[PDB]
DNA sequence: CACAGTGATGCAAATCAAGTGTGAAGCCAGACAAAAACC
DNA sequence: GGTTTTTGTCTGGCTTCACACTTGATTTGCATCACTGTGTAAGACAGGCCAGAT
DNA sequence: TATCTGGCCTGTCTTA
């Protein structure tokens, strides 16, 4: 666990809280630029590579058959196995929520320059209302694959929305969503175990189970220390989901998550209280029917991170985390990598 | 206070004499000043002359919107009390304090409040 | 004992002095004036005063003999306070001193003026919308609202770096309308219409928005805000009534660019170029505004309910901000115009023959085309097909021209031609940067000598106003050797000055009819001059505003009747008010500076308050 | 130990308004006389 | 001293005016709060570097 | 050869 300062290039102003990194074969890429795309990079997607602690963000182009998805802050992102990425929800630069879902896959990789295919996936049934700060994962049960989508926030509904509180948000109803990408349909499941709304939580998916960690419940304004197990059964008939509550969970919202090794991940970052960042780190070890959360050695944080009121970041995919804090005002943010 | 000359003491004693001689009668000022001036115009005056210094010593020691509901109620109960200003007000206030009672007077004031505003 | 002066003496002493003349005056009264000593002395004194040219004391004595209670109604104190720029703290100093020295409460204390303000601010008068506005609240007592409109600020969400206060849009309009009520009544009268007539009035609102720099942050606890501001404002431009098969103009703003009548609607400490924060704050304004298009305001004026329908014209925007909010590319792009689809190379070849095709509704279609890419095109081809609309618009603006910034840009171009004419670039193609610096230095010095202009870093309205004259071309010609080019500069400037009044005056049809008639003809020869005798600069390229000025002025004028009256110059002058008020009319604290400025800037724009200051000119 | 503001708040102090008859202050009348400044 | 002008005193009644008190509601006075701006360009000095002088 | 001053440059320090 080594912390390291990162220099940034001329277009550092793109990086904002709510950005996304995607991993395609050890090459990292960047999505969710601040502002609408400019002529320097019309897709708003960037090859994101740190060479000797220097980050150069370099524009990437789309295939002829691609959509031009708007930059999205706090979307639900997810990796799918033939490798492709799922993006659902998010805020647009105009502060609208997209109900849309986009698929990011590589189209071409000649001369170590990458062309992406961004295709829009239509969705019918019980489509989840437009959201941000929510999780989406794919599971595997009896040789069948299914997408799970939980929690998040949206604006009030048209019936009750007032220009005077036009930007007020509220946690979506905690229904678990099963989303089949092959058929383009979506089924909602209300569970008595999930009564509270929850967003900015951590989602770990192994086999046919998804773990819901931490997060913030807006109605109660509490960051739960609970853990929730959701297992999806995929038989020939109706798929069913069972929710189990497991004591000994983390209390943290907005935390990041990287996979260090098979069956283990690290949790870092995030907030314990509105004005108390979570400086501790957790190790998660996954058994077939067991999950183990254990304290691990804190990193050698600097006096900037310690006293920063906020921080943000994301997993880069190799067990390293790209971390940003608001800096001086010049360069608005200060960026660090954190290896494991 | 004031300090009085010999001629002034003279005029005062003449006014006292005239009052005792003629009680029912009202004196004219201009004529009385004339006749006092002629009577004053060497021994008679010595008494007043010595009285003036005693008065000088005396001068030394002297040197060293329509109305409130209470107002509406007050005005009506005023006639009865008169039959029975400061004492009136005290009685009015004590009885108004001892009294749903003042709801009608305040309804009248409520009607008058819009009339004052416009 | 030398006689003392008469005025020093005691009442007794002056009686003895005037005893001789007292009786002498008494005879004259009984003889000539019925024994009225009071009135014959009052008149003798008054006449003695005016004999000594001392009319003030005579006039004051006259008001004492009558029962003259001199005091100013509070709303009149408000008007004097607001419009003379006195602060409450200074006005309280004035009030206090007047009352102490005169002994009379001529000016009202602040608690009264503070109560007088209530009528003039949003949320006082009642109103109703038929049908009810969508997503807007039927409450009618809503004054200053938090401009973040409930934007999520928990440490998980996006960071909130701005502070903002606003009026609800409808609620603001009502207060504006009620402020204009006397002037709407008078306008009907002067059109020979029933005062009580209540028909469907139509209100045309001019909409302006503006970014400022150099707004220093205060010390003290709060959000670390940026040193920039954005201001959204509206101006009521004209009101007509429908009386038969006619639209009768009952109000038209006389000074359509005056800070007096640009009303503030939203102040925020934010960067206009921070799209996320700009749309978070203003989205509730454009929602309120959209709802008002589909409804009729019924509001009570003079006892009689009146209906009002509203037309919103967003024209107080400079080109940079138009492009940001209508999803267009930035002004360097090859798509040079916000009004047409022409390319900057085509604008230099054709020059004049283009018509207005862009619109808020087209741009929304085009974004969606951009986003969806329905012909599965290459980026080049996709961009060509949507003509540079690669972002989703979020504000409806009129396709127009801002006369202030147009005026400024054109002058800045002429200033560059003057430089290049001095270096004889028409004859010598290449020249070093040092060689170019000196061209500017010559021109800068000469403009100081012959025009009294000092040099400035960035071009000004007044600089533009003073540079674009034929006296200035005379000055510049002294520096250019070739008189074949004195002729070209003189003509180019003559054409320009035949053109300018069209896009600047309030009614070109009434004010420069021959200028309006000849525009298409004159703009052709202007364009031909640039292609012929200025080929060195205008071959393959032209500026945005030259294009707008040359190709769209006549159409805009017939669609709208004016260009100048819809300019941003009024909203810009409001910025000057922003700065003054932030210093000297608000609480010096981070969490009240915006609402105090908003409230007091609204007052400063009240026509009801302004009228008390034209009372001398009855 | 700079300093005169910047506007809104809210609490204390003032003011108001009504009933009517007390005393206190100034005033008038003619005439002459204290003090207090000047040859 | 003689002389000249300020201030009175003597009286009965004339007018105008402040005051007397209580109650609840307005209208004024005032201190309080955390922050504002005016302080805002260039010279002195040391230490490295290398070509042309010693 | 073997040093050696002087400009030159950059950079910090002092007051604005
Ligand atoms: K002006
Ligand atoms: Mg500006
Ligand atoms: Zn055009």
């Amino acid at each position: 666990v080594s912390l390291q300062m990162v220099t940034v290039g001329h277009n550092i102003a793109l990086i904002q809280p709510g950005f996304s990194l995607m991993n395609f074969d050890g090459q990292v890429f960047f999505f969710g630029q601040k502002g609408w795309p400019k002529r320097s990079c019309p897709t708003g997607v960037f090859h994101f590579d740190i060479k000797q602690n220097h980050l150069k963000l370099k524009p990437a182009i789309f295939s002829k058959d691609s959509c031009y998805l708007p930059p999205l802050r706090y979307p639900a992102t997810c990796s799918y196995k033939k490798h492709q990425y799922i993006i659902h929800g998010g805020k647009t630069p105009n502060n609208e929520l997209s109900d849309k879902i986009y698929i990011m896959s590589v189209a071409c990789k000649n001369n170590k320059k990458v062309t992406f295919r961004c295709t829009e996936k239509d969705l019918v049934g019980d489509v989840p209302e437009p959201r941000y700060g929510h999780s989406i994962d794919v599971v595997y049960s009896r040789g069948k694959s299914m997408g799970v989508l939980f929690g998040g926030r949206s604006y009030m509904p048209s019936t009750q929305r007032t220009t005077e509180k036009w930007n007020s948000v509220a946690d979506c109803l905690p229904h678990v969503f099963l989303i089949d990408f092959e058929f383009g349909c979506a089924t909602s499941y209300i569970l008595p175990e999930l009564q509270d709304g929850l967003s900015f939580h951590v989602s770990i998916a192994r086999n046919d189970t998804v773990y819901i960690l931490g997060g913030h419940s807006l109605a109660s304004n509490i960051r739960p220390a609970n853990l929730y197990r959701i297992r999806v059964d995929l038989p020939l008939g109706t798929p069913a989901v069972n929710c189990t509550v497991l004591p000994g969970g983390i209390s943290v919202s907005s935390a990041i998550l990287t996979q260090t090794n098979n069956d283990e991940f690290v949790i870092v970052g995030g907030y314990q209280l509105e004005n108390q960042k979570r400086m501790v780190c957790s190790l998660v070890s996954l058994g077939d029917n067991t999950i183990e959360i254990s304290e691990m050695e804190t990193p050698d944080w600097t006096s900037d991170i310690k006293h920063s009121k906020i921080w943000f970041g994301s997993n880069m995919g190799n067990g390293t985390i790209f971390l940003g804090i608001p800096g001086d005002n010049s360069e608005a943010f200060y960026f660090y990598t954190l290896r494991c | 206070r004031g300090k009085m000359s010999s001629y002034a003491f003279f005029v005062q004693t003449c006014r006292e004499e005239h009052k005792k001689k003629h009680p029912d009668a009202s004196v004219n000022f201009s004529e009385f000043s004339k006749k006092c001036s002629e009577r004053w115009k060497a021994k008679e005056k010595g008494k007043f002359e010595d009285m003036a210094k005693a008065d000088k010593a005396r001068y030394e020691r002297e040197m060293k919107r329509p109305p409130s509901a209470f107002f509406l109620f007050c005005s009506e109960y005023r006639p009865k009390i008169k039959g029975e200003i400061g004492d009136v007000a005290k009685k009015l206030g004590e009885m108004w304090n001892n009294t749903d009672d003042k709801q009608p007077y305040e309804k009248k004031a409520a009607k008058l409040k819009e009339k004052y505003e416009k | 004992r030398p006689r003392q002066h008469l005025l020093s003496l005691t009442r007794r002493a002056q009686k003895h002095r005037l005893r001789e003349l007292k009786i002498q005056v008494k005879e004259f009264a009984d003889k000539e004036e019925g024994g009225d000593v009071k009135a014959v002395c009052l008149t003798l004194f008054l006449l003695a005063l005016r004999a000594r040219n001392e009319h003030r004391q005579a006039d004051e004595l006259e008001a004492i003999m009558q029962g003259r209670g001199s005091g100013l109604q509070p709303a009149v104190c408000l008007a004097i306070r607001v419009n003379t720029f006195l602060s409450c703290s200074q006005y309280h100093k004035m009030y206090r001193t007047v009352k102490a020295i005169t002994g009379r409460q001529i000016f009202q204390p602040l608690h009264a003026l503070r109560n007088a303000e209530k009528v003039l601010l949003p949320g006082y008068h009642p109103f109703e919308w038929q049908p009810p506005l969508k997503n807007v609240s039927s409450r009618t007592d809503v004054g200053i609202i938090d401009g973040l409109s409930g934007l999520a600020s928990s440490v998980d969400e996006y960071p909130v770096d701005t502070i903002a206060k606003r009026f609800r849009y409808d609620s603001a309009l009502v207060s504006a309308l009620m402020d204009m009520e006397e002037d709407i009544l008078e306008g009907m009268r002067s059109q020979d219409l029933d005062d009580y007539l209540n028909g469907p009035f139509t209100v045309v609102v001019k909409e302006s928005c503006d970014g400022m720099g150099d707004v220093s942050e205060k010390h003290g606890s709060g959000p670390a805000v940026p040193e920039k501001a954005v201001r959204f404002s509206f101006t009521v431009m004209r009101i007509t009534i429908e009386h038969g098969s006619q639209n009768v103009k009952v109000f038209e703003e006389p000074k359509p660019n005056s800070e007096l009548c640009c009303k503030p609607l939203c102040l925020m400490l934010a960067d206009e170029s921070d799209h996320e924060t700009l749309t978070a704050i203003l989205s509730p304004l454009i929602a309120e505004r959209e709802a008002m298009k589909s409804s009729e305001l019924t509001l009570e004026m003079g006892g009689i309910p009146r209906t009002f329908k509203f037309i919103f014209r967003g024209t107080g925007y400079d080109e940079k901000l138009v492009r940001e909010v209508e999803g267009l590319e930035a002004s360097g792009s090859v798509y040079i115009c916000t009004l047409c689809d022409t390319t900057r190379l085509e604008a230099s070849q054709n020059l004049v023959f283009h018509s207005i095709t862009r619109s808020h509704a087209e741009n929304l279609q085009r974004y969606e085309v951009w986003r969806s890419n329905p012909y599965h095109e290459s980026v080049e081809e996709l961009r060509d097909r949507v003509k540079g609309v690669s972002a989703k618009p979020f504000i409806e603006t009129v396709p127009s021209i801002d006369a202030l910034h147009c005026d400024i840009g054109n002058a800045a171009e002429f200033y560059k031609i003057f430089q290049l004419e001095i270096g004889e670039v028409y004859k010598h193609p290449n020249a070093s940067k040092e060689e170019r610096k000196r061209w500017q230095a010559t021109l800068d010095k000469h403009l100081r000598k012959r025009m009294n202009l000092k040099p400035i870093m960035r071009m000004n309205g007044n600089f533009a106003r003073k540079l674009m004259t034929q006296e200035t071309v005379d000055a510049v010609c002294e520096l250019i050797p070739s008189e074949e080019r004195h002729e070209a500069l003189r003509e180019l400037m003559d054409l320009y000055l035949k053109m300018k009044p069209v896009w600047r005056s309030s009614c070109p049809a009434k004010e420069c009819p021959e200028s309006l008639c000849q525009y298409s003809f004159n703009s052709q020869r202007f364009a031909e001059l640039l292609s012929t005798k200025f080929k060195y600069r205008y071959e393959g390229k032209i500026t945005n505003y030259f294009h707008k000025t040359l190709a769209h002025v006549p159409e805009i004028i017939e669609r709208d009747g004016s260009i100048g009256a819809w300019a941003s110059e009024g909203n810009e002058s409001g910025n000057k008010l922003f700065r003054r008020f932030r210093k000297m009319n608000a609480r010096q604290s981070k969490c009240y500076e915006m609402e105090d400025v908003l409230k007091h800037h609204w007052l400063y724009t009240s026509k009801y308050l302004q009228k008390f200051m034209n009372a001398h000119n009855a």
